C-alpha cells in the first residue's frame, strides 16, 4: 500500500512515533503503563485500571508506573500491546493500523524472540500491510546524512556502541552494555537517600528520572569537585517541596564512566567506543575515531561530549584526530533517521509484505533485518 | 589496651555497652528532656540544620557515656554501629562530636547488615533489617556488601504506628469515666507515640498467611458476603488512668497487614528480599537464598518470621520469580542475640579485636588532619 | 593473621627493596556455622480466641530494662541488680585542673576543691 | 626430583617429574574483589587465586594473566606461581628444578621475562622453557608425527620427524578455547539467555565442556536441529534456573573448522594442520598423515576425531591412508609428556642453571630453548 509509513522508536524510557513526512517525531510520549496503586475495588476512582502518557502524567501521584521494556527486551508483551494500541489512538496520530506500513527500532544484539514475537503482535493483533525490523545505530547516521561513523547510543535501557564505515556494519565489533540512563536514575535515588531524602514508590521513582533530566553535570575531574565545597542548588518537587541535591548532582552520572564503583561488572561508555573502534581492522581506526556520532536521551547530561573527549584521548592512541560530532536533536536523533530511511523508494524492496510472512515462515523477518 | 565501647543511634532505640559482652548494657528510648519542652525532642532527626543537630547529639552521647555507661570517653575507642545509607550530614555530625567534644581516640563507622552477619559466623548471607523508619535488605557475599542490589521500603516501626492510630481513631470506644460507660468517638484527638508503641507490643500480633490473606480481600470487600476469618477477644487498655479504650480485635490482626499487602506495585517487607536476591548474581543465588537473617525489633512482633517465610514460598510461586528464584530452598538463620540486639552483638564481637580495629577504625589525628571522614561514596 | 599480613606488607614498603626473597617464605582454630532452620516455630493456636490480660504480658520499658532475654511474659521477667550512679569531675581545655569531688562522696556535701561563678 | 609445571592459558597443570598425571590442575584465574567504600568483613584475602577465586566467583572479578600463551600481567603470574609451588604442591622453590612450558612462536620477552622471575624471584637452581607441542608427543610413546595442540589460550601445529622437528612448517593460530567460550556467550544471547559478567563467563565455559559436540556435516545438522527437538538438551545453572541451548550446542565446536563465524578471515583447524604438512618436505608427508595426533582440552570435544579425519581426508591425496591419534588423556598431554622428558637421565645435561643465568644473563634462554 502506497499511504506513508509509520515509524516507531521501541525506546526503553519513551518511544517516538510519528508519519515518515514530518521532519519530527509529532507524537512522543513515555513507554510505561499506568495502574491505579491502590487496588480499586469501589466506584468514583480511576477507572479501566490502564493510563498511557498524558493522561498517566496528569494523575501520576495516584497510579503506579510499571515499565514494560528492561533492557532492550520486551519482558511483559500484554503490556507492550496496550502501548502500541495508544500509538494508534484518538489522542496520538488517529489512524487504522490496517492501512499504513510499520518500521520499528530494536537495539543491537537483542534476543532473536524479542524480534520474532515483535512481528508476531503487528502482523495477528494488528493488521499491517507490512513491517521492518532495524538497528537503531544505522538510522543514526542517516539523520546526520554521514555514511561512515561509529555511533554511541547511550538510552534508558541500554547503551550500545556500533561501528559502521562507508555503509558497511562490522557485527563483531559492536558492543553492548546494560548500565544505561535507567540505571544512573537508580543509582541516583541510592544518592538521594544518602543525602535523606526517600524516593521508595515507583511514582517517585519518576520524580528522581526529572530530578536527573533537570540538574545532573558530568565534571572533568570528580575528585576536585568532591574536595570543593557544593552551591546545594535547590530543586522544586510536584507537591511544592525544596531539596538540596548537592554532591549527589555529579556523582551519580559519573557511574556511565565508571560502573565500578557501584559494583556493576562493566566496561564503561568511554571504554565501550574506543574498544568498539580498536576492535574494527587498524586501516579504519583513524577515520572512525575521526567520525563519533552521539545519540539517545544518556548523552544530553551538562559536561558529556567534555568529560568523553578527555577520557577517550588518554586510552586512544597519541597524535589522532578524536572528533565527536554531537547532532542538536540526539533524543529524537533514531526516528528522524527512520524517517528518511522510510521516504526513500529502497524502503519499498526492504520491508516484508504480510503474504511474505505467512508463506515464507518466521525466518522471514530475520533474513531481510540486513 | 581497654575495652572500647559500642553505640547504634536508631530513631526508636539506642543499643549502648562494651565490646566482648553476650549483649548490651543499655538500650534506652532515643530522646532527651530539654527544660521547657513538655515532650522530649528525639535526637536522631534527618534534615535539619547542623548545630541544632551537633546539640542533641552531644546532649545524647553525654547521658550514655556517664547516666548509663560510668566511663571516661577519651580513654578507649568508639565502635559507631549505622546501617548503609544513613545521611551524609547525620553521620558527618556524628563523628565531629565524638571527635570535636568528646575527643575520643577513634572512631569505626561499621555498616549494621555485615555485623549482624558475624554473630552467626556464617562468612555469606542475605540480611533483611526492618527497622522503625524503613524496612532495609543488603545481601553480604564473604565479607562484601553488594550495595548494586540494595532494597528498602517504608513499612517499619513508624509506617505501623501509624496505621494503628488511624484504625483506632475509626473504630474509637472509650470509656473516660464521666458517663463514658458507653461508645464515646474520638475524645483525644491524637495519640501519643509511647501509647501506640505499648498497644503495637502487647496486644496486636502478626496472622498466619491463610487467616492474613483472607484479612486482605475481607477489609476490601471484592464482590463478597462477610468473608472475614472470626478475630480475637477486644482487649482494654487504660489511657492516662481514669480513660480506658477498648481495642476491637480486628484492628490487632489488621494493622500489621500493611507491610505484607501487596497494593498493587508487588512492594511488601516478604517480596523485598526476593526483589533484592533476583538482582544479584547468578553464583551467589543459591547461597544467599539458605543463609536469611532477620534483624530488627519490627520482626520481634510475635509469629512475623514464620508469615515471612511462608508469605516468601507463596511469592516464589507467583510467575515473576517463578523462573529465577523457582526451585530455591529458604532457610532463616537464629541468631544468638534476641532479634533487636543482633546489631549490637557484632560491633561488640569486632571490638573485642583489638589489633583490626585499631587498623580500621578513623584515628582522631587523622581527622583533625585531614576533616574527611571515609564513605562508600567518592573521594 | 591479617594484623602478621599487614605488617609484613607494610615493612615491605618501608624496606622498599621490591618484595626480594632472601629467605624462604610461608593449629588452626575452625567455628561450624549455625544451621539454618527450614521451618521456624509458627504462632501458638492459643493467640486466637484467648483473653489477653495486660498485667501478664510485660509493657516495652520494663521489657527491655532486661535486654540479654527479654521476656513477653511476667512470670520469666527477673529483678536485675540496681544501676549504680556516677561523681563528676570537670577539666577545662585550656586549664588543667578545676573542680573535683572527695573519695568518700556517699552520705557527704563537702568539695575537695570548691570553684563556681557564684563564688568568684 | 624435579617439578614440570604447565602455564596454560585455561588451566595451570603442576606436578613432581615422574608421577602418572599432574598432582595440583586448577584454574589459571586472580579474583581481585568488587569493593565499594563500604568496609569488608573477617576472613579476607586481597587477591584470591585459582579454586580459592572459582569457589568465590560472585563477587571477583576474574582476569586471565595468560592471554593468547602470552603473559600480559606478571604481577598476576607472579602470585599463580606462588600459588603453585608454595600452597598447592606444599615443596619450596629452591630445592627442585623447574620445567616451564611455552607455546611456540611466542614474543621472545614473553620466553625472557618467564625464566628472569624463576631465577631471581622463587631462586630455582635450574630452568628449562619447552614447546608444548613437543612434549605432547612423549605421551603416545611417538617420535614421528605432527600434533594439532588446541588449547584455551593458542592452537599450534609442529610437525616433528625421527625426532626432529620443522620450524618452519610450524604454523599458530589465535583461534583457542576462550574465543569459542566468548562465541557461545553471543549465541546464547541470541536465543535469550544473556551472560555478560568475568563470573558468568566462566559458567558459559561450564556449558561448553559439558554439552558442546562437533558435527560431521554441519548444514545436516542445522536441518534436523530445525525440524525435530532431540538435540535440544538441558543444563541447571549453579542458580536453580535451568536453560535448553538447543541447536547453539553443535554450532559453538564448529568455528573451529570455520573461522568465518568468529570473523577471523583465517584457516580452520583441519585446513592448517593440512597446511602444515604441506609446507614439510614432501617424502615426510606419508608419515605425518598416518600420525596426526590431537592435544590440549579443545581437541576433548566429542567426535572432534572423526570430523577431523573426513575434512583432512578431502584436502589429502585419495591414495593415503588418515589416521587421527585421540587418546584418553588429552587435556594432560602436555604435563605427562613433560614428566617422562624431566625423568630421563639425558635430559639433566638440558637444564640451564643459576651459575649459566647469572653469567651469560636471560639472553641465554633463546640459545638453550629448542
Ligand atoms: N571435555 C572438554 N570438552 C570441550 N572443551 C573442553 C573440555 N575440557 C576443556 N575444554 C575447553 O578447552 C580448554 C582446555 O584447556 P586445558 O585444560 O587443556 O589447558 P590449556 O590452558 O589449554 O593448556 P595447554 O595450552 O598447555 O593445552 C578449557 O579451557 C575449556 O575451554
Ligand atoms: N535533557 C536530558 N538530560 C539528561 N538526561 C536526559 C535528557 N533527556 C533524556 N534524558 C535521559 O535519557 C532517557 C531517554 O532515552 P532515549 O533517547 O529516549 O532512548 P532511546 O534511544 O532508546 O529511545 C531519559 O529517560 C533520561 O534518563
Ligand atoms: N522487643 C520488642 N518487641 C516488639 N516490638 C519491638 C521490640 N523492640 C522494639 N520493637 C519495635 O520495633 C522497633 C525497632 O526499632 P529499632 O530497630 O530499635 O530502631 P532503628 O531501626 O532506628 O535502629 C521499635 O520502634 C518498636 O516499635
Ligand atoms: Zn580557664
Amino acid at each position: 500500500i502506497a499511504n506513508q509509513p509509520v515509524v516507531i522508536d521501541n525506546g526503553s524510557g519513551v518511544i517516538k512515533a510519528g508519519f515518515a513526512g514530518d521532519q519530527i517525531p509529532k507524537y512522543c510520549f513515555p513507554n510505561y503503563v499506568g495502574r491505579p496503586k491502590h487496588v480499586r475495588v469501589m466506584a468514583g476512582a480511576l477507572e479501566g485500571d490502564i493510563f498511557i502518557g498524558p493522561k498517566a502524567e496528569e494523575h501520576r501521584g495516584l497510579l503506579s508506573i510499571r515499565y514494560p521494556m528492561e533492557h532492550g527486551i520486551v519482558k511483559d508483551w500484554n503490556d507492550m500491546e496496550r502501548i502500541w494500541q495508544y500509538v494508534y489512538s484518538k489522542d496520538q496520530l488517529q489512524t487504522f493500523s490496517e492501512e499504513h506500513p510499520v518500521l520499528l527500532t530494536e537495539a543491537p544484539l537483542n534476543p532473536r524472540k524479542n524480534r520474532e514475537r515483535a512481528a508476531e503482535v503487528f502482523f495477528e493483533t494488528f493488521n499491517v500491510p507490512a513491517l521492518f525490523i532495524s538497528m537503531q545505530a544505522v538510522l543514526s547516521l542517516y539523520a546526520t546524512g554521514r555514511t561512515t561513523g561509529v555511533v554511541l547510543d547511550s538510552g534508558d535501557g541500554v547503551t550500545h556502541a556500533v561501528p559502521i564505515y562507508e555503509g558497511f556494519a562490522m557485527p563483531h565489533s559492536i558492543m553492548r552494555i546494560d548500565i544505561a540512563g535507567r540505571d544512573v536514575s537508580r543509582f541516583l535515588r541510592l544518592y538521594l537517600r544518602k543525602e535523606g531524602y526517600d524516593f521508595h514508590s515507583s511514582s517517585e521513582f519518576e520524580i528522581v528520572k526529572a530530578i536527573k533530566e533537570r540538574a545532573c553535570y558530568l565534571s572533568i575531574n570528580p575528585q576536585k569537585d568532591e574536595t570543593l565545597e557544593t552551591e546545594k542548588a535547590q530543586y522544586y518537587l510536584p507537591d511544592g517541596s525544596t531539596i538540596e541535591i548537592g554532591p549527589s548532582r555529579f556523582r551519580a552520572p559519573e557511574l556511565l564512566f565508571r560502573p565500578d564503583l557501584i559494583g556493576e561488572e562493566s566496561e564503561g561508555i568511554h571504554e565501550v567506543l574506543v574498544f568498539a573502534i580498536q576492535k574494527s581492522d587498524m586501516d579504519l581506526r583513524r577515520t572512525l575515531f575521526s567520525n563519533i556520532v552521539l545519540s539517545g536521551g544518556s548523552t544530553l547530561f551538562k559536561g558529556f561530549g567534555d568529560r568523553l573527549l578527555s577520557e577517550v584521548k588518554k586510552l586512544a592512541p597519541k597524535d589522532v584526530k578524536i572528533r565527536i560530532s554531537a547532532p542538536q536533536e540526539r533524543l529524537y536523533s533514531t526516528w528522524i533517521g527512520g524517517s528518511i530511511l522510510a521516504s526513500l523508494d529502497t524502503f519499498k524492496k526492504m520491508w516484508v509484505s504480510k503474504k511474505e510472512y505467512e508463506e515464507d515462515g518466521a525466518r522471514s523477518i530475520h533474513r531481510k533485518t540486513f | 589496651e581497654k575495652t572500647a565501647v559500642v553505640i547504634d543511634l536508631g530513631e526508636a532505640f539506642t543499643k549502648c555497652g562494651f565490646a566482648g559482652e553476650t549483649g548490651p548494657r543499655c538500650i534506652i528510648p532515643s530522646v532527651i528532656k530539654k527544660a521547657g519542652m513538655p515532650k522530649p525532642i528525639k535526637v536522631v532527626q534527618y534534615n535539619i540544620n547542623t548545630e541544632e543537630l551537633y546539640s542533641y547529639l552531644k546532649e545524647f552521647i553525654h547521658i550514655l557515656y556517664f547516666r548509663h555507661l560510668l566511663v571516661n570517653p577519651r580513654d578507649r575507642r568508639v565502635v559507631v554501629i549505622e546501617s548503609v545509607l544513613c545521611p551524609s550530614h547525620f553521620r558527618e555530625t556524628l563523628t565531629r562530636v565524638l571527635f570535636k567534644y568528646f575527643e575520643v581516640p577513634s572512631v569505626l563507622l561499621a555498616p549494621s547488615h555485615l555485623m549482624a552477619l558475624l554473630t552467626l559466623g556464617i562468612n555469606s548471607a542475605m540480611v533483611l533489617d526492618c527497622g522503625y523508619r524503613e524496612s532495609l535488605v543488603l545481601p553480604i557475599y564473604e565479607g562484601i556488601p553488594v550495595l548494586n542490589c540494595w532494597g528498602a521500603l517504608p513499612l517499619g516501626g513508624k509506617a505501623l504506628h501509624k496505621e494503628l492510630e488511624t484504625q483506632l481513631l475509626e473504630q474509637c470506644t472509650v470509656d473516660t469515666g464521666a458517663a463514658k460507660e458507653q461508645s464515646l468517638p474520638s475524645v483525644m484527638g491524637s495519640i501519643p507515640e509511647g501509647v501506640l508503641e505499648d498497644i503495637k507490643v502487647r496486644t496486636c500480633f502478626v496472622s498466619d498467611l491463610t487467616r492474613g490473606l483472607k484479612i486482605q480481600a475481607a477489609k476490601f470487600n471484592i464482590d463478597g458476603n462477610t468473608e472475614r476469618p472470626s478475630p480475637p477477644p477486644n482487649v482494654d487498655y487504660p489511657l492516662d488512668g481514669e480513660k480506658i479504650l477498648h481495642v476491637l480485635g480486628s484492628i490487632r490482626d489488621s494493622v500489621v497487614e500493611i507491610l505484607f499487602e501487596q497494593d498493587n506495585e508487588e512492594k511488601s517487607v516478604a517480596t523485598l528480599i526476593l526483589d533484592s536476591l533476583m538482582q544479584c548474581p547468578i553464583d551467589t543465588r543459591k547461597q544467599l537464598a539458605e543463609n536469611l537473617v532477620i534483624i530488627g525489633g519490627t520482626s520481634m512482633l510475635p509469629g512475623f518470621l514464620h508469615r515471612l517465610l511462608a508469605e516468601i514460598r507463596y511469592l516464589v510461586e507467583k510467575p515473576k520469580y517463578k523462573k529465577t528464584l523457582g526451585t530455591k530452598t529458604f532457610r532463616i538463620h537464629t541468631p544468638p542475640a534476641k532479634a533487636n540486639c543482633v546489631a549490637w552483638l557484632g560491633g561488640a564481637i569486632f571490638g573485642a579485636l583489638q589489633d583490626i580495629l585499631g587498623s580500621r577504625s578513623v584515628s582522631k589525628e587523622y581527622y583533625n588532619q585531614t576533616g574527611r571522614i571515609p564513605d562508600w561514596c567518592s573521594l | 593473621k591479617e594484623k602478621v599480613e599487614r605488617d609484613r606488607k607494610k615493612l615491605a614498603r618501608r624496606r622498599n627493596y621490591m618484595p626480594l626473597a632472601f629467605s624462604q617464605h610461608t593449629k588452626e582454630i575452625k567455628i561450624e556455622p549455625a544451621q539454618a532452620v527450614d521451618e521456624v516455630e509458627p504462632l501458638p493456636e492459643d493467640y486466637y480466641t484467648r483473653p489477653v490480660n495486660l498485667t501478664e504480658v510485660t509493657t516495652l520499658q520494663q521489657r527491655l530494662l532486661q535486654p540479654d532475654f527479654q521476656p513477653i511474659c511476667a512470670s520469666q521477667l527477673y529483678p536485675r541488680h540496681k544501676h549504680l550512679l556516677i561523681k563528676r569531675s570537670l577539666r577545662c581545655r585550656q586549664c588543667e585542673h578545676n573542680l573535683s569531688k572527695p573519695e568518700f562522696n556517699p552520705t557527704s556535701i563537702k568539695f575537695k576543691i570548691q570553684l563556681v561563678a557564684v563564688n568568684y | 626430583a624435579a617439578l614440570v609445571v604447565d602455564n596454560g592459558s585455561g588451566m595451570c597443570k603442576a606436578g613432581f617429574a615422574g608421577d602418572d598425571a599432574p598432582r595440583a590442575v586448577f584454574p589459571s584465574i586472580v579474583g581481585r574483589p568488587r569493593h565499594q567504600g563500604v568496609m569488608v568483613g573477617m576472613g579476607q584475602k586481597d587477591s584470591y587465586v585459582g579454586d580459592e577465586a572459582q569457589s568465590k566467583r560472585g563477587i571477583l572479578t576474574l582476569k586471565y594473566p595468560i592471554e593468547h600463551g602470552i603473559v600480559t600481567n606478571w604481577d598476576d603470574m607472579e602470585k599463580i606461581w606462588h600459588h603453585t609451588f608454595y600452597n598447592e604442591l606444599r615443596v619450596a622453590p629452591e630445592e627442585h628444578p623447574v620445567l616451564l612450558t611455552e607455546a611456540p612462536l611466542n614474543p621472545k620477552a614473553n620466553r625472557e621475562k618467564m625464566t628472569q622471575i624463576m631465577f631471581e624471584t622463587f631462586n630455582t637452581p635450574a630452568m628449562y622453557v619447552a614447546i608444548q607441542a613437543v612434549l605432547s608427543l612423549y605421551a603416545s610413546g611417538r617420535t614421528t608425527g605432527i600434533v594439532m595442540d588446541s588449547g584455551d589460550g593458542v592452537t599450534h601445529t609442529v610437525p616433528i620427524y625421527e625426532g626432529y622437528a620443522l620450524p618452519h612448517a610450524i604454523l599458530r593460530l589465535d583461534l583457542a578455547g576462550r574465543d569459542l567460550t566468548d562465541y557461545l556467550m553471543k549465541i546464547l544471547t541470541e536465543r535469550g539467555y544473556s551472560f555478560t559478567t568475568t563470573a558468568e563467563r566462566e559458567i558459559v565455559r561450564d556449558i561448553k565442556e559439558k554439552l558442546c559436540y562437533v558435527a560431521l556435516d554441519f548444514e545436516q545438522e542445522m536441518a534436523t536441529a530445525a525440524s525435530s527437538s532431540s538435540l535440544e538438551k538441558s543444563y541447571e545453572l549453579p542458580d536453580g534456573q535451568v536453560i535448553t541451548i538447543g541447536n547453539e550446542r553443535f554450532r559453538c565446536p564448529e568455528a573451529l573448522f570455520q573461522p568465518s563465524f568468529l570473523g577471523m578471515e583465517s584457516c580452520g583447524i583441519h585446513e592448517t594442520t593440512f597446511n602444515s604438512i604441506m609446507k614439510c618436505d614432501v617424502d615426510i608427508r606419508k608419515d605425518l598423515y598416518a600420525n596426526t595426533v590431537l592435544s590440549g582440552g579443545t581437541t576433548m570435544y566429542p567426535g572432534i576425531a572423526d570430523r577431523m579425519q573426513k575434512e583432512i581426508t578431502a584436502l589429502a591425496p585419495s591414495t593415503m591412508k588418515i589416521k587421527i591419534i585421540a587418546p584418553p588423556e588429552r587435556k594432560y598431554s602436555v604435563w605427562i609428556g613433560g614428566s617422562i622428558l624431566a625423568s630421563l637421565s639425558t635430559f639433566q645435561q638440558m637444564w640451564i642453571s643459576k651459575q649459566e643465568y647469572d653469567e651469560s644473563g636471560p639472553s641465554i634462554v633463546h640459545r638453550k630453548c629448542f
